[PDB]
DNA sequence: TGCATCCGTGAGTGCAG
DNA sequence: TATAATGGGAGCTGTCACGGATGCA
């Protein structure tokens, strides 16, 4: 919104849009580096500023959100490597 | 009887027949995977293909559970787990007041009907009574998951609004797929009034220049730098604050 | 390493208490008058992380430094704020408690696993009827 | 419509405080509480379709 | 100053100003927090013989691509006759702009 | 199918009580627990200890616990193993196991009896933050109280004197967990006392009452002042799903802008100050840039007065409270070169 | 319709509505709304021994409408749509 | 066994709101 | 802490179409 000086919905149709022209680097940055991918976020602006190119990017934040949500529904997602050993999204921060 | 010093025996046994998920999680407990199995093939084998037909569905889920490793039993929590605060928050909005997510309402809805009952234990309620207790329990662990499924929803008082339940977060086309992981907002982007311009080659647009300093604000702190219209990037941005 | 797969499945009560920072005892929220976070509670900083940045609860240990002793005062990490956003609590339930997803989602994952009826899974859960696990040898109207 | 169902909530009221606290030493000034009358007009004015 | 030279004693723009986006309207201070200045922070006022501030700019400005000219304000205490707002609030100002 | 009607039949079931079984029932409590003190001191274990164990045979084994407040966990061994040394008794001490036994199950029947009371109370405190079913449990909560502080001998009927525990409980509950900040009973209990006592001046005023208006009415001690910071934490906080518009496709929530988390035009600035200051230490010198370097900290801070600076720094105590001047002497015609540091000040 | 209320009885004599504390535009600047203080005036009676007591209890403020068809609600003039809909019958 | 019959699930995009 | 008091109360309405699971001549 306008007043609360907001961010353009790049909605599942302008997804496929991307899709459909194949611009995986250009659509990746709208899922992270320009929505909610904090990390490469902040990371990324920091580039800009410093004249350097934008670095690849993390997870997105609201991914993640996606995994507590379905431990508090008792459901145990778990991101995992080729040989099939997890692997933690939350860098150690969500273990004991 | 002390008064008739008679010792009286009244004609019942000790059988074994409980209610709700304590039950299940027993009869669950004692399943014995691969029996059932062996028992559904066996029956695989009859005619009339209906019975033939529901030992697949049946099995189907036998093995779906031989197959991954899970115990049948685990569709019961003891514990049920929660989830962080800050994707629930607690805010204080500009009025100093309280912003506050639905969820909080339904825990504190549950974590009360765990207490009064863990108290009514100890304090050794009639059935009737501690009955009651579990019930209000399932029906609170069944609205904090997907409120609304069964039975009535779980309305804050004053309002007809379902609360919003674990469910209700994750489905739809307002849930977290449909409106945060198939496609978010976005920095770096504007909308504005179109209008033609016939002078454009094919490759090009009107950009606005009010709108291009903003899209590329970062890019113009830099340059503005190795020029110099400003020392250091942070005086760059504090020149463009005012207009 | 680098992610490649993502594998989804049921937890086990020891596993969700595998995940858990603390046992949320009380219904609460947060302190109507220091509008901080009650202990034991909803919100409590001791199970779910430090409110702010590195620093702990009370006033003890306030920076990066002491990163991760666990404060004797008041029993807060020092670490980042951003892990309120990922810790788990768990309630810790008295009697046993269904899934309803594995309940109402039809057929039913739990009805038809034990051959009982949409409606029996009801009355057993639901608390309309018995359902015998042992009948010591019982016998009702002339039958076992 | 919104004012006949604050008046029938304000009989919610009287006559719950007409069968407990004193059948006897009673005004309609204190038997009745104007804010189920007050609430249903705010609603209706201010949250209507 | 220059960044207040519209506004009144009280920190009201003056009726009859041009205001553009970035301008003060109604300055505002509020305190800041337990983040009260930290290290990185305490030592670079430790340069400049200034130490750290209590209050905040919490100015209103006004918003992008807005503006004009101050028509009227309107400031509504409490502690003033007539007037009474909601709970724990002090003062609240409007500024009608053209 | 609905959760009221049944517990509603449940109750049916259990049929009224008359005056003898009031009394009867009654009567076999008040002896039980004067049975299990007397039961107490021919055998000295305890008289909760030992209330538990009459519990727990009289019930059935199908509850058991470890209830908190006796001093051994309460696992079917040391019942059947305080059984054994209870029903070890002499036919006129073992009197006393058959009077507690007998009296637990009285206190059954007269709780399970008295069900349909609670309902008819708990029916009129409804609208009030708390399901109906809630106010019920938290009614017989009280109702549980009452028979074991009931005394027959007073010749009352039991009615009158659980509407006593019933309805404290309820209030209790009503003023313990409606809200979702909770408050102090006692603070709550002033509240409604603002509520109550302005809704009479507004229908003596035939408008509401201001802030003053109310602290006269309130007596003394009270200020317009008093009164306004007490509604401000009367009041209830609001849903972050509240929905906006006639429509629904948005909520209360997204319009609220998360201001912990450190914007990235904010953790960018912090990035290019905590270098930028690196970038005045070793410019002039290391080690006295080192020693004022722990008179703060590049994370974590350094900051006393004079006594760990009195400590391991190189040199003596007040003599590094000058470096430290020259420290920062050097840095402010340091920083008149590289000037920029200036605008970090905004 | 809701009144009389029953077993003691409490009847309806009837209402008045008095004139707006606050003119039109005082409403729409101090975010107000238009509105007139309800009386109504009520006679309990006592089911058993002929109880009369009679006040005129206050209500409220209903909202008043202006001269043009609009309402003022906290300060903003707002309409009421009316609405179409299948009509009672058979 | 074939076929009523019920219950649960969907029902376009972004923007102002 | 004690006259006595012992089973609730609002439903809400004009869509649709498909697929799957359950009941019944
Ligand atoms: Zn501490």
């Amino acid at each position: 919104g306008k007043a609360q000086f907001g961010g353009q919905r790049f909605g599942e149709m302008e997804v496929w849009a991307l899709e459909a022209y194949g611009a995986a680097h250009t659509l990746q940055e709208m899922l992270t580096l320009k929505s909610d991918d904090i990390e490469g976020r902040n990371a990324a602006y920091e580039a800009i500023i410093k004249g350097e190119d934008v670095p690849e990017p993390s997870v997105p934040e609201s991914f993640r959100v996606l995994v507590k949500e379905l431990q508090a529904l008792a459901l145990d997602v778990q991101t995992l490597d080729e040989k099939d050993n997890p692997v933690d999204i939350f860098e150690g921060l969500a273990s004991k | 009887d002390l008064v008739r010093n008679v010792v009286r025996v009244v004609e019942s046994y000790d059988i074994d027949a409980r209610m709700g998920a304590e039950a299940i999680q027993q009869l669950l407990k004692e399943l014995d995977l691969e029996a059932l199995e062996k028992e559904l093939l066996e029956e695989m084998k009859h005619p009339s293909r209906a019975r033939r037909a529901k030992a697949r569905k049946r099995l189907e889920v036998v093995r779906a559970f031989l197959d991954s490793g899970n115990r049948p039993e685990w569709m019961i929590l003891e514990a049920v787990p929660v989830l962080p605060p800050d994707l629930r928050p607690m805010v204080q909005v500009d009025g100093g007041r309280f912003a506050t997510s639905d969820l909080n309402d339904l825990y504190r809805r549950l974590i009360n009907r765990n207490n009064r009952l863990k108290k009514l234990l100890a304090q050794g309620a009639p059935e009737i009574i501690i009955r009651n207790e579990k019930r209000m329990l399932q029906e609170a662990v069944d609205a904090l998951l997907d409120n609304g499924r069964r039975g009535a929803p779980v309305t804050n008082p004053g309002s007809d609004r379902p609360l919003r339940s674990l469910t209700d977060i994750l489905s739809g086309k307002q849930g977290r797929f449909r409106q945060n992981l198939l496609g978010k907002r976005v920095d770096y982007s504007g909308r504005s009034v179109i209008v033609v311009g016939p002078q454009l080659k094919l490759h090009q647009c009107g950009l606005p220049k009010r709108m291009a300093l903003e899209l590329f604000k970062p890019f113009l702190l830099k340059k503005m730098e190795e020029k110099g219209i400003a020392p250091n990037v942070k005086a760059a941005r504090r020149m463009l604050e005012r207009q | 390493k680098e992610v490649r797969k993502v594998r989804i499945a049921l937890a086990s009560p020891e596993k969700i208490r595998s995940w858990s920072y603390g046992e949320v005892e009380k219904p609460e929220t947060i302190n109507y008058r220091t509008l901080k976070p009650e202990r034991d509670g909803l919100f409590d900083e001791r199970i779910f992380g430090p409110i702010k940045d590195y620093e702990c609860a009370c006033g003890k240990y306030k920076r990066q430094r002491f990163e991760g002793k666990v404060c004797e005062r008041c029993g807060v990490e020092v670490t980042k704020s951003i892990v309120k956003r990922y810790r788990m609590g768990h309630i810790e339930l008295a009697t046993p408690a269904a899934h309803i997803w594995f309940v109402k989602d039809v057929p039913s994952k739990i009805g038809t696993l034990l051959d009982l009826s949409a409606t029996e899974l009801e009355q057993v859960l639901y608390f309309s009827k018995y359902i015998v696990l042992d009948p010591k040898g019982a016998i009702l109207n002339g039958v076992p | 419509d919104q004012f006949r169902v604050g008046l029938a909530r304000l009989a919610r009221g009287v006559r719950e405080r007409m069968l407990m606290g004193s059948e006897d030493s009673l005004t309609p000034a204190k038997l009745v509480n104007s804010r189920p009358l007050e609430a249903a007009i705010r609603e209706f004015f201010s949250r209507s379709q | 100053e220059a960044a207040l030279r519209d506004l009144d004693e009280e920190g009201v723009v003056r009726i009859g100003a041009e205001v553009k986006p970035g301008d003060i309207l109604v300055g505002r201070t509020s305190f800041k927090g337990e983040s009260e200045p930290t290290p990185e922070e305490r030592l670079l006022r430790s340069i400049f013989g200034e130490k750290a501030r209590d209050v905040k700019d919490t100015s209103l400005r006004v918003p992008p691509g807005e503006g004009g000219i101050v028509v009227r304000t309107v400031r509504l205490r409490r502690g003033d006759p007539g007037v009474e707002l909601k709970p724990g609030v002090r003062e609240v100002v409007r500024v009608y702009v053209a | 199918s609905d959760p009221v009607r049944q517990y509603l039949h449940e109750i049916g079931q259990v049929p009224l009580l008359t005056l003898e079984e009031e009394v009867e029932l009654a009567r076999k409590v008040e002896e039980g627990m004067e049975a299990i003190k007397k039961l107490s001191e021919i055998t000295g274990l305890d008289p909760d200890l030992i209330r538990e164990v009459v519990r727990a045979k009289i019930l059935g084994s199908a509850r058991v616990r470890h209830i908190p407040g006796l001093k051994e966990t309460l696992d079917p061994k040391t019942v059947e193993e305080i059984d054994q040394k209870l029903k070890s008794l002499p036919k006129e001490h073992k009197r006393y196991l058959h009077i507690a036994r007998e009296g637990e199950a009285a206190r059954q029947h007269l709780i399970e009896a008295n069900l349909r009371l609670v309902v008819s109370i708990a029916k009129k405190y409804t609208g009030r933050g708390l399901s109906f079913l809630d106010l019920i449990q938290e009614g017989n909560q009280g109702l549980i109280r009452a028979v074991e502080k009931f005394e027959y001998k007073r010749r009352f009927k039991f009615s009158t004197y659980a509407t006593w525990w019933i309805r404290q409980a309820i209030n209790r509950a009503i003023a313990d967990q409606a809200r979702t900040i909770r408050i102090p009973v006692h603070m709550v209990e002033t509240i409604n006392k603002l509520s109550r006592t302005a809704r009479q001046l507004q229908q003596e005023l035939g408008r509401e009452p201001t802030y003053e208006e109310i602290a006269e009415a309130m007596g003394p001690g009270w200020d317009a002042k008093r009164v306004e910071e007490t509604l401000k934490i009367a009041q209830e906080p609001v849903s972050l799903e509240t929905p906006i518009g006639d429509e629904k496709d948005s909520f209360y929530g997204d319009f609220i802008p998360d201001e912990h988390l450190p914007s990235p035009v904010d953790a960018a600035t912090q990035s290019l100050l905590s270098e930028e200051l690196e970038k005045a230490l070793s410019k002039l010198s290391e080690r006295e840039a080192m020693v004022l370097k722990l008179r703060k900290g590049l994370i974590d801070g350094r900051e006393h007065t004079l006594e760990e600076v009195g400590a391991f720094f190189g040199v003596t105590r007040e003599r590094i409270r000058q470096i430290e001047n020259k420290a920062l002497r050097k840095l402010k015609y340091h920083e008149s070169r590289t000037r920029k540091l200036r605008d970090f000040l905004d | 319709e809701t009144f009389p209320i029953e077993e003691l009885v409490l009847d309806f004599l009837e209402y008045r509505l008095g004139e707006p504390p606050f003119p039109q535009d005082e409403c729409r600047e101090k975010d107000l709304t238009y509105q007139a203080p309800l009386y109504a005036r009520l006679q309990l009676i006592h089911k058993d021994t002929g109880l009369i007591k009679e006040d005129e209890v206050f209500l409220g403020h209903i909202p008043l409408m202006t001269e043009d068809g609009s309402f003022i609600i906290n300060g903003a003039d707002r309409v009421i749509v009316s609405q179409i809909h299948r009509s009672p019958g058979v």
